[PDB]
C-alpha cells in the first residue's frame, strides 16, 4: 500500500515546489492527476482484476460496474458470452451490451452474470491510501510528473519530461518484473504443441 | 538329499545366475515394445510429449525367426 502523502513530497520536490506557504500547484490538480496516473498504470498492467456476480431480470436490466477499464469473462448461467457491443441488437447471437459503465445482455434472457473485469480506486483525499505494491510508487511518481512538467514554466521543460520519460519506462521495467515473479508460473521449459 | 543342501545350493545357483535372468527379462522387455526407461518417459510426458518407441529391431528377431 501507497500513501498519497509521500507520492505528492516526491512530486512536490521533483517539481522545485515543496513549499508549504506557496503550493502554486493545487492539491485539487495533484490529485486529480494521480487519478488520471492510477487510469493509465491499473489499463496498461491490468493491475486489478474484480469479479461481479449479479442477477438482471426484466424489472432491472443493466448491471452498474465501477470504474470500468475491460471485460475478460462473462458468464452467464454458467454459459459463456461471446461477443461485445453497444448497439442493442434485436436478435440473432447472444452479445455482452456495454453502456459506459453500464452492462447487460443485448437479446435480453433473464439470468445472472458472472463477469470478470477492471477496476481504479481511484482516490480523492491528500490522506487517503493508495492500495498498490510499493513498486508502483516511481511508476506513479514519474507518470504523474510527466503530466505536470508540460506546464510551460521552464523553455527547458520538454527536454526534462523526456528525461522523465526514460526513468517512467525503467520505472515500468521494474513493475513488470515484480508481476512476473507475483503473478505468473515459475517454469523454465515449454511445452510441445499437440495437435 | 535334505532340504538344507538343497535350500543352499539353490541359493548359490540362483544369486550367480541373477545377472543374466535380469538381462533376458530386459531383452524380452525391449522385444515387447516396452524400450524406453522410467526416468526418460517422464521427461517425455512432462512436455506434453507422446512418447514414439522404434521397435527396429522386433522385425530383425522376426525375420531371422520367419527364416
Amino acid at each position: 500500500m501507497i500513501e498519497v502523502s509521500e507520492v505528492i513530497a516526491k512530486v512536490r520536490e521533483r517539481l522545485n515546489d515543496n513549499e508549504v506557504g506557496n503550493y502554486e500547484i493545487l492539491d485539487s490538480v495533484l490529485v486529480e492527476n494521480i487519478n488520471q496516473a492510477l487510469l493509465k498504470i491499473c489499463l496498461e498492467f491490468r493491475l486489478k482484476k474484480a469479479i461481479t456476480r449479479s442477477l438482471i431480470t426484466e424489472e432491472e436490466r443493466f448491471l452498474t460496474l465501477n470504474n470500468l477499464l475491460g471485460i475478460e469473462s462473462v458468464k452467464l448461467d454458467k454459459k459463456e458470452i461471446e461477443s461485445r457491443n453497444t448497439i442493442e441488437k434485436d436478435t440473432g447471437e447472444l452479445e455482452l451490451l456495454i453502456l459506459s459503465d453500464r452492462i447487460s445482455v443485448t437479446p435480453f434472457k433473464i439470468g445472472e452474470l458472472e463477469v470478470v473485469y477492471y477496476t481504479y480506486e481511484e482516490i480523492r483525499n491528500i490522506l487517503e491510501t493508495i492500495k498498490l505494491p510499493k513498486i508502483c510508487l516511481d511508476v506513479l511518481v514519474y507518470s504523474v510528473l510527466c503530466n505536470l512538467l508540460e506546464i510551460p514554466n521552464n523553455e527547458t521543460n520538454f527536454s526534462v519530461l523526456a528525461n522523465y520519460k526514460q526513468l517512467l519506462k525503467l520505472a515500468k521495467d521494474n513493475l513488470t518484473n515484480y508481476l512476473s515473479l507475483m503473478y505468473s508460473k515459475n517454469i523454465h521449459f515449454s511445452k510441445v504443441v499437440r495437435v | 538329499m535334505d532340504f538344507t543342501t538343497l535350500q543352499n545350493d539353490f541359493t548359490n545357483d540362483y544369486q550367480k545366475a541373477l545377472i543374466a535372468n535380469n538381462e533376458f527379462l530386459e531383452a524380452k522387455k525391449y522385444y515387447n515394445g516396452n524400450q524406453l526407461p522410467q526416468d526418460v518417459l517422464n521427461i517425455i510426458l512432462e512436455r506434453g510429449q507422446t512418447p514414439i518407441i522404434e521397435n527396429m529391431f522386433k522385425v530383425i528377431v522376426n525375420k531371422i525367426l520367419g527364416y
